[PDB]
């Protein structure tokens, strides 16, 4: 009975998901931290 | 000794020894500085 309302809410939430990631740079901090840790370990090893 | 480029050779540029391939660079050095280093402090460019 509320199929259209639920569909509109889902579409709006999916649209806002892109805004919460394109505007917030710290949202993907985990993968970036992993990459930075690996790169920093390699840099420390090569600087030793 | 004559200069050889694009070939793995043992080079000695005024006491700086090593092995590597010499190629033409687009780096604009300053007259007082002779050789260049990257972030990991490895020699990546030299002057003749």
């Amino acid at each position: 009975e509320n199929q259209k309302l639920i569909a509109n809410q889902f579409n709006s939430a999916i649209g806002k998901i892109q805004d919460s990631l394109f505007s917030t740079p710290s949202a993907l901090g985990k993968l970036q931290d992993v990459v930075n840790h690996n790169a920093q370990a390699l840099n420390t090893l090569v600087k030793q | 000794t004559n200069l050889v480029k694009n070939k793995c050779v043992n080079f000695n540029f005024n006491g700086l020894t090593g092995t590597g391939v010499l190629t033409k660079s687009n780096k604009k050095f300053l007259p007082f500085q002779q050789f260049g280093r990257d972030i990991v402090d490895t020699t990546d460019a030299v002057r003749d």
